[PDB]
């Protein structure tokens, strides 16, 4: 079984 | 260092570590025998960024940091695309 | 870090980095070598104010994160010809042509 | 089979893609034939969790020209085992692109393709700026650049 990448939704953060 | 002259259409000088020029692979070709180099051709407007572009590249390169875009104006795009095209850099 | 500098006088440009904790004085031995004109025969100037030998560049406002390699900051420089310093002049650079029009919106 | 594709190790790899440019950037995730897809983009000097695996291939890229970009100063990112929780950073960043590249990324912003030859500029130009940053091109020159070694 192919299991792909996914995205938790979550917010993005901010780099500096 | 070493240094190197360029000259630009208008008269203006730019001296640039040697190190630095040796980016351009036009300059390289030149001065690889065993300065000062003339290039009536390129207007200072174009010449000084590309002497900015030399000191990015040799700064940028095989570094970790994060690189900072190398600004190009709209109106100086065409002279320095033929600028870059002609000193291979 | 290092600041990125473009040191102009009439139309002379002198692409170099210094360290901002570097002094006034140390660019000036820059230029001397580069030049050949000694440190007490040159001005510095940052915008129209002269700087001072004993500073470091750092401390005359230049900081790394402005003066980078692809976009340097200006020092103005003057020589002392003979027995008085010339006034600072910078000739500008040629000017941009007209966008074409099939690059403009 | 292809060279260039992940590998179904169904072992999860937690990661962040760090987007240190200034580029909306594309993340690209080669699927097991190799085949690119693409991921939801990345505003520029943003970061996000993501659920990848061990042994799965990433590359990065700006999101409305496709300009190549370098992900740990390289083009292709791994995932590996979380060591102690701690997720893998992906930090995504310009190339140092040649002077002449990054004036055609100028130019080609400006001006509608079927502009270019209208341009007053050497010929040999023309189709440098026709031949515009290609994924399936660069997976083809990195394949074969690491048969060579
Ligand atoms: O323009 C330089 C450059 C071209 C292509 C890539 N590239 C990203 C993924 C595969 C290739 C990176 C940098």
């Amino acid at each position: 079984e192919a299991l792909a990448p996914y995205i938790p939704m979550d917010d993005d953060f901010q780099l500096r | 260092m070493m240094y190197v002259k360029l000259i630009s259409s208008d008269g203006h000088e730019f001296i640039v570590k040697r190190e630095h020029a040796l980016t351009s692979g036009t300059i390289k070709a030149m001065l690889s025998g065993p300065n000062e180099v003339n290039f009536r051709e390129i207007p200072s407007h174009v010449l000084s960024k590309v002497c900015m572009y030399f000191t990015y590249k040799v700064r940028y390169t095989n570094s970790s940091t994060e690189i900072p875009e190398f600004p190009i104006a709209p109106e100086i795009a065409l002279e320095l695309l033929m600028a870059a095209n002609f000193l291979d850099c | 870090m290092d600041v990125f500098l473009m040191i102009r006088r009439h139309k002379t440009t002198i692409f170099t980095d210094a360290k901002e904790s570097s002094t006034v004085f140390e660019l000036k031995r820059i230029v001397e070598g580069i030049l050949k004109r000694p440190p007490d025969e040159q001005r510095l100037y940052k915008d129209d104010q002269l700087l001072d030998d004993g500073k470091t560049l750092g401390e005359c406002g230049f900081t790394s994160q402005t003066a980078r390699p692809q976009a340097p900051a200006t020092v103005g420089l003057a020589f002392r010809a003979d027995d008085t310093f010339e006034a600072l002049c910078i000739e500008p650079f040629s000017s941009p042509p007209e966008l074409p029009d099939v690059m403009k919106p | 089979r292809p060279v260039l594709r992940s590998v179904n190790s169904r072992e999860p790899s937690q990661v962040i893609f760090c987007n240190r440019s200034p580029r909306v950037v594309l993340p690209v995730w080669l699927n097991f034939d190799g085949e690119p897809q693409p991921y939801p983009t990345l505003p520029p000097g943003t970061g996000r969790r993501i659920h990848s695996y061990r042994g799965h291939l990433w590359l990065f890229r700006d999101a409305g020209t496709h300009d190549g970009l370098l992900v740990n100063q390289t083009e292709l990112f791994v995932p590996s085992l979380n060591v102690d929780g701690q997720p893998i950073f992906a930090n995504i960043t310009l190339p140092v692109y040649t002077l002449k590249e990054r004036c055609l990324q100028v130019v080609r912003s400006l001006v509608k393709p079927e502009n270019y030859r209208r341009l007053d500029i050497v010929r040999s130009l023309y189709e440098d700026l026709e031949d515009h940053p290609n994924v399936q091109k660069d997976l083809e020159r990195l394949t074969q650049e690491r048969i060579a070694h």
